């Protein structure tokens, strides 16, 4: 009615995808920026991307000050595996065993089901999506 | 269906078809759903931010309103905080509009939607529309009281209040109406509708007293109402309440006044007379017609021409659009008035003209026009063709106006809002409820009006006080009432000069006028002392009726009976009868002593009274607390003055005219010989004209000398001096002009003049100033004695009309010139063969019992030469004459000719209605040339005759135009040779005989003009009529 | 008071299951009862079984005046009561009530079936002036014919008028309800308070009814989570509640329910007519519920179900969560008030300590959600919540005697076995002071219970232990496995401390109110 149209695409870091979104009452985790960024040879490197997900915890663990505990959605693809195909990336596979074991990028981290962090996350709720 | 449920329907419907619109900026809704035009108007915005508060008002009763009561209360807040903006831009032209209301002073109606400046000029758009400042007051004071916060400072009641100022004196503002037109006609004419003064009597019956901040309120934040000024709204509107105006019997803005939203009529009767003839002359199977003869949007409306010119009107006759908003209106007033089969009934006429949107959201049509194709059809059956809507919404537009409508009857009728929900302040009070409503009405109920006044009798000295104890009347002086303090009327118009003084907004304060006998009846908090006032009538005046003892205990007794028609608040009213020493000098004694008497017995003039001591009477009173003055810019408060204790010839021998074509120092010659004060009134009055304003005098300047005799007279009761004096002096009366609006108020027309000479018509409230050249210099130039006389008639009877009303009826043109003639020839036959007493000795009050004596129904007794001079010269006329001259004129096709004037058959049939006010002005007007009185009473009796013999008998029909003139004469020469064949009278064209004549009897006034009338309508054919074929044939 | 009435309501008492005492309430003059359908229930047992010819009767097996009672015996003994059933004396005055309610409840074919069946039974004074006898009596030659058939006897008047008996109750009514009905008086003029809501407008009347009306209840309760510390409010947030501490709402101020209670115990205190100020209770979830202003200052107060108590109930977390959601749905069916309730959930950091913490943040994330039980909420800030709210304005706390204001305290931040081996009989025959030995043997908190609370029976409340008073090692055993979870032990340790709630004799109330008895007492053996 007053020409206003949303906002402009902006990249979201991985701050705005680590909270948890209550989209249509169905909860949406949305995986880091560096995830989905598969254009440039950064991503076919495994290290490459353990060295992002380390600097991705290491700002988070320093620039969240938001109610709730962050969650970052970090899903093994098949490019993530070794050459065989039968085992994982080492690197990979150690960023896991860290990240396990509480610390990893100079963070705190906890490990678990998704299911299990519902109560304790900064679940914004999408009320702009709702259709109507 | 949950409740949630429930309202979600009316949220998407509010949401998509009106709250979409709501300007982002201002808040206003556009009037264009779609379009470029920026028009939001002012009207159509209230009714849309009140069907978004009715949403409100039913989210209300859902807790989990999901934001829903948040955003439809707050966009209503945004309306009327927009409304307020566009109104407090253009308060530059509040303070013009409080001092000279006008068509062109006026706050514009219509706004930029986006940015709240002014759209269209008032050339481009008639803005004066006082519905909408007054539904903004009405509905400001409605959603406040609902809990909905939309003044937020002192600046804003500041404006609410000068806003107020204009919404009082609407019954003296003319203007263009909900319509925006005017009239029927689009002349670009403003007339006083009832729909206008309707919603300015509710606005201001709801906004006396009202904090303004509501619940976070206190005395600071309060509006005051002029009860006063709020009663000549009510007199106004009742006085025009079958009908809407001069030009319209019936509208279907009437409706919207009448019931939701203000609900202000006060008469079950009048509500029923008018919602009546409103259903009955306006309904439609598409919606209800504007008015009759409406031309808005018809097909054979010009579109290029603004104004339709004369005799267009008829050509939208059946082809008049119908707005199905009407419908909804009338099923608010079913769920408010309790009758659910008028909700049904109007329902299922708007279930079928209702158009959806796409979504189905429903779109009620602002108007149902007949396609051009089938006018016609339409004007030859009305009701038989089928009108395409305005807006089916699909294309885009949609009535935001009716939208809110919808909202606010189909959430009142589904029982999801409730009627006192949506009227907070009561507006509509139901029957078994109409007791103790402020403004309204009074513990004894609708009907019943027994109050009893209470009189304080306070006395101008201690002198006084024990002087009238020893006669019987214990008075109190003022010192004796110490607390309290009783002040002039004067010094409450003082302080109420402080009350909306906005200095950021120019606004300035309550305009300068007298507080009157309902506001000097209420008891006052000012600057913690509490006043009481005395009544404007024992205000002291220059004027000679002063002086007369039995004017002033017959204005004590006309008050009183003001207070007790008139007055509707909550405590008693207070008069306070201040006795002033030179009120019992010499044989005032006895009458003031009876006055006092019957005060202190309990009735003077049918009103019941109490006199009791002030300090009783003042003691569990309400008072009105005037928390406006605080002390404001000076650091000191106002400086109020208070009343305080005063402690200790036979026949002018000097003619004017024959002393007048002197221009000797001879006048100031017989000026030291003449002992009259009326020789010295005319003498020295001949000198205020040709030697100056000062002109040496003996005595001083002529000034002073007209002055020391007009008084010297005043006092030794010498009333043609004093009259002589005034006119000389050309004194008028501060009441002149407040009485001439009794006449206007009353649907009257006051014309000052004498008989034979210039009259001048008031037709439209007047400034004293104005009324004064009126009155001294355009109407009488021949005999100043006469303005003077004129002005004492005008003072009588606009308490006659506005107490006794009826002794007034048959009269709609208020000829004092030829009132005064009347009074004379009463003089003349009283007087028998005794020199008839000259009119202008006789004592004021002996020149008001002349009055009321000639204004006594005419009785069987006096010559009937007599009656006919009398109620010729009152212009009364028998009752039905109007709508009579009508069906004359209806079957007559050239016209009636009388007196050299001609009322044609058209333009009037064509532009104007049977029972129309405008009609019986025309008619009034076409009896004008007749200078003689009892000839107008000849010619009302042949048309009365004429309207008998047409009524009477269908078949004849006049072929030529009937000249009134020419069947007097023919029906007098038959009289004359019947007369002459008894008796052979040798007086030649004198009618005396003739108007001597009974009208009825055995060779009476009546059968002459049958038998002339009968003549000319039988010299042509006599169509056979079907009511009763004709049998030998 | 109206948790009483509707338990008993279609009914008078536990003997009446009708009386015509009742038409008085349910109408004129209180129109106390708010349920439609309860006002028809007792009004249509009331004009079933006790109406008459004559008037009528108080209630069924009334002896009152009646020609069988013994004017000497004031008590009517067992039985008795029979021999008054169809004797029963109808007074006249329930017409007039009866005629008042058809005035009141817009039925004008009630007044006229009341105002029919009173102009017989109405006599007249010598003037004319109608009296009401107040009692209609068979007489005692008819007695038995009435009981054989009731209603055809006839029954003299008790009062005539011209006998210079009038039944002063009975004229008045004639008055209000012969004006009422002649419209000489409205029923808004004789009920200035609207006691009478007609239905349509049953919607926003305090204490009464509640914006969403007569029958829907989906209240939004404005909940307020406050917590104990800044500490637990950053803790909190970091497992997603934000909850304000005392101080962060500083011109609000949280009190507990006891400091109302001080406050009030200052109103109504006369001392010229002896008077103290109100009685020393708990105000509760409907009191603490309200926006307080007190002395100047604004007081939320915590509800009364976190009130800190010695009873071992209070440790169990899940009961904290269902006390808030008990009281939430007690303030949900039961707060008919204008504004919108204010729950303020307190976390004291004891109550997120070990495993209590997810239990905890359930309730507090479904607070957060908006809603815990079926009772929507709303949380959010209390500056929020509290500013447009209606506040009960305190004044009666003046300055009085004292020249200073009262002293009132303020939540403030609080700134940083498997079975019990030793049995009691086995160990109880025993008066040893070899319990005093095993007492030290006893790592468990119910053995030690068991051997600690025998002492406090034979040794004494002081018989010295190792540790101390005895009184003080069963309150250190009851406090320390109240912590540890040890319920066995923390009911040994109440019981053998001999511990009792605040709340029992509260809630032993419901039971009562609600028509229940309880009865204490165990099975086989002594109940009460
Ligand atoms: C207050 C004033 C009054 C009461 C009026 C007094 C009445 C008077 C003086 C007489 C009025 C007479 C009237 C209206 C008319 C008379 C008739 C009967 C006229 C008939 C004309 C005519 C030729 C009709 C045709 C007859 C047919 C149809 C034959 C088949
Ligand atoms: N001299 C007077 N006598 C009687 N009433 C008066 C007089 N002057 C003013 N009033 C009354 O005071 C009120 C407001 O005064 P004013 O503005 O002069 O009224 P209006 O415009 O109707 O003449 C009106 O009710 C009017 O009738
Ligand atoms: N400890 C408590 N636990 C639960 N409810 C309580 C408690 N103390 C008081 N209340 C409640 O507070 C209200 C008033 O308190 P009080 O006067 O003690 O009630 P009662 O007289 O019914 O015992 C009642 O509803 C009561 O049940």
């Amino acid at each position: 009615r007053m020409k206003l149209s949303g906002r402009p695409y902006r990249h979201m870091g991985v701050l705005g995808t680590s909270k948890l979104y209550d989209i249509r009452k169905t909860i949406f985790t949305f995986t880091p920026q560096f995830i989905d960024q598969q254009q440039f040879y950064l991503a076919l490197d495994n290290k490459m991307i353990v060295e992002m997900l380390r600097t991705d915890l290491s700002y988070l663990c320093s620039r969240w000050r938001m109610t709730g505990q962050p969650t970052i959605t970090f899903p093994i693809s098949h490019s993530m595996l070794d050459e065989d195909g039968t085992s994982l990336n080492s690197s990979i596979l150690a960023a896991l065993r860290k990240m396990q074991d509480g610390y990893f990028g100079g963070a705190r981290v906890q490990t678990g089901k998704l299911s299990e962090f519902l109560t304790t996350s900064c679940c914004t709720h999408l009320s702009f999506m709702d259709p109507g | 269906e949950t409740l949630w449920d429930k309202l979600d329907h009316y949220y998407r419907i509010v949401k998509s078809t009106l709250l979409l619109y709501q300007s982002p900026t201002t808040g206003l809704f556009p009037t264009k759903t779609c379009g470029g035009d920026q028009k939001a108007k002012i009207q159509d915005s209230l009714y849309c931010a009140a069907g978004a508060w009715a949403l409100a008002l039913a989210y209300r009763r859902i807790d989990d309103d999901k934001g829903r009561t948040h955003e439809l209360e707050h966009s209503a807040i945004k309306c009327m905080r927009g409304i307020l903006y566009c109104y407090m831009r253009q308060a530059d032209k509040v303070q013009q509009f409080k001092q000279d209301p006008r068509p062109t002073t006026c706050l514009h109606s219509v706004f930029n939607v986006h940015t709240g400046d002014e759209l269209l000029s008032y050339e481009e758009y008639g803005h004066l529309q006082i519905n909408a400042v007054s539904l903004y007051l009405l509905y400001l004071v409605e959603m406040i009281s609902s809990g909905l916060q939309i003044i937020y400072n002192t600046d804003e009641v500041s404006f609410i209040q000068n806003l107020v100022f204009c919404v009082e004196r609407v019954y003296r503002v003319p203007d263009f109406g909900v319509w925006e037109r005017g009239s029927k006609y689009n002349n670009g004419s403003t007339e006083l509708h009832s729909s206008s003064v309707g919603l300015a009597k509710a606005a201001l019956e709801a906004i006396n007293g009202f904090n303004l901040f509501g619940n976070q309120g206190c005395s600071w934040s309060v509006i005051f109402v002029d009860l006063d000024a709020h009663n000549r709204n009510r007199q106004t509107l009742c006085s025009l309440l079958p009908r809407e105006s001069r030009s319209h019997n019936t509208d279907a803005a009437l409706l919207p006044c009448i019931s939701y939203p203000a609900f202000a009529l006060d008469d079950e009767v009048l509500f029923s007379q008018t919602l009546d003839k409103v259903v009955r002359k306006l309904k439609g199977k598409y919606g209800f017609k504007r008015f009759l003869r409406d031309g808005y949007r018809t097909s054979l409306e010009d579109p290029n021409r603004c104004y339709y010119k004369p005799a267009e009107i008829k050509l939208f006759d059946g082809i008049e659009c119908e707005f199905p908003i009407f419908f909804l209106y009338m099923m608010i007033d079913g769920v408010f008035r309790g009758n659910p089969k008028q909700v049904q009934e109007y329902q299922d006429l708007l279930t079928p003209v209702l158009h959806h949107t796409t979504e189905g959201y429903p779109v009620v049509p602002k108007y149902y026009y007949v396609p051009a194709d089938f006018v016609e059809y339409e004007k030859n059956n009305p009701g038989s063709q089928k009108r395409f809507p305005s807006n089916c919404g699909r294309d885009g537009k949609l009535f935001l106006w009716g939208q809110a409508l919808y909202i606010i009857a189909k959430l009142l009728a589904d029982e999801l809002i409730s009627p006192k929900d949506i009227d907070p302040v009561q507006r509509y009070v139901p029957l078994k409820d109409q007791r103790n409503v402020s403004m309204r009405f009074s513990n004894q109920g609708p009907l019943e009006n027994d109050l009893v006044v209470h009189v304080a009798l306070i006395a101008e000295s201690q002198r006084l006080q024990v002087f009238l104890n020893t006669y019987g009347i214990q008075t109190q002086t003022p010192q004796q009432v110490e607390p309290i303090q009783i002040w002039p009327q004067q010094e409450l118009v003082k302080a109420y000069l402080q009350l909306g003084i906005n200095e950021k907004l120019g606004l300035s304060g309550r305009p300068d006028r007298p507080i009157g006998c309902l506001g000097t009846s209420k008891i006052y908090r000012i600057l913690g002392k509490t006043v009481v006032c005395y009544p404007i009538i024992f205000d002291l005046s220059d004027f000679y009726m002063s002086q007369d003892v039995f004017l002033l205990i017959d204005d004590i007794k006309n008050a009183l009976q003001f207070i007790k028609q008139y007055w509707k608040m909550h405590g008693r009213p207070l008069f306070l009868v201040l006795i002033r020493e030179d009120n019992i000098r010499g044989s005032r004694f006895n009458p003031i002593l009876d006055m006092l008497a019957a005060l202190k017995k309990g009735i003077i003039g049918g009103v019941k009274v109490h006199v009791d001591r002030l300090q009783t009477l003042i003691s569990g009173a309400v008072v009105e607390q005037l928390d406006f003055l605080r002390i404001s810019d000076t650091e000191e408060l106002p400086e109020f003055k208070s009343f305080e204790e005063l402690e200790p010839g036979q026949q002018p021998d000097v003619n004017i005219s024959e002393w007048k074509d002197k221009p000797t120092h001879e006048i100031l010659q017989k000026l030291n010989d003449c002992s009259c004060l009326a020789s010295q009134a005319i003498l020295l009055g001949i000198l205020l004209k040709r030697e100056g304003p000062n002109f040496i005098t003996k005595e001083g300047t002529v000034s002073d000398h007209i002055e020391r005799v007009y008084r010297r007279a005043g006092s030794q009761k010498l009333w043609l001096a004093v009259r002589y004096g005034a006119a000389f002096t050309q004194k008028f009366s501060s009441s002149i002009a407040p009485h001439i609006t009794t006449f206007l108020v009353h649907g009257k027309q006051v014309t000052l003049g004498a008989f034979g000479h210039e009259e001048e018509v008031i037709s439209n409230p007047l400034s004293p100033r104005v009324i004064q050249n009126i009155i001294y210099y355009k109407c009488n130039t021949h005999d100043e004695r006469e303005a003077v006389i004129q002005q004492e008639l005008v003072i009588h009877i606009g308490w006659i009309i506005s107490n006794n009303p009826e002794l007034f009826s048959g009269m709609l043109k208020i000829r004092i010139g030829w009132i005064i003639h009347a009074m004379e020839y009463e003089l003349q036959i009283r007087g028998g063969d005794k020199p008839a007493l000259d009119l202008y000795q006789l004592s004021p009050s002996e020149v008001k019992q002349l009055l009321l004596d000639i204004l006594q129904p005419q009785q069987n007794g006096r010559c009937w030469l007599n009656r006919r001079q009398i109620d010729g010269s009152l212009n009364r006329t028998p009752t039905g004459f109007y709508d009579r001259v009508w069906q004359i004129l209806e079957r007559t096709p050239n016209g009636i000719i009388v007196a050299g004037k001609h009322l044609p058959q058209q333009p009037t049939l064509s532009d104007m209605t049977m029972y129309e006010m405008n009609f019986s002005l025309l008619v009034e007007d076409t009896l004008g040339n007749i200078d003689q009185p009892q000839y107008r009473q000849i010619v009302v009796e042949l048309l009365m005759v004429v309207s008998i013999v047409l009524e009477r008998n269908p078949e004849l029909e006049f072929q030529d135009k009937v000249d009134l003139d020419r069947l007097v004469k023919e029906a007098f020469n038959e009289f004359q040779k019947d007369q002459s064949r008894l008796k052979e009278i040798e007086k030649q064209d004198d009618m005396t005989s003739f108007y001597n004549t009974p009208p009825l009897g055995k060779r009476g006034t009546c059968s002459y003009l049958t038998k002339a009338v009968m003549n000319l309508l039988l010299e042509g054919e006599v169509k056979p009529n079907n009511d009763d074929p004709c049998l030998i044939s």
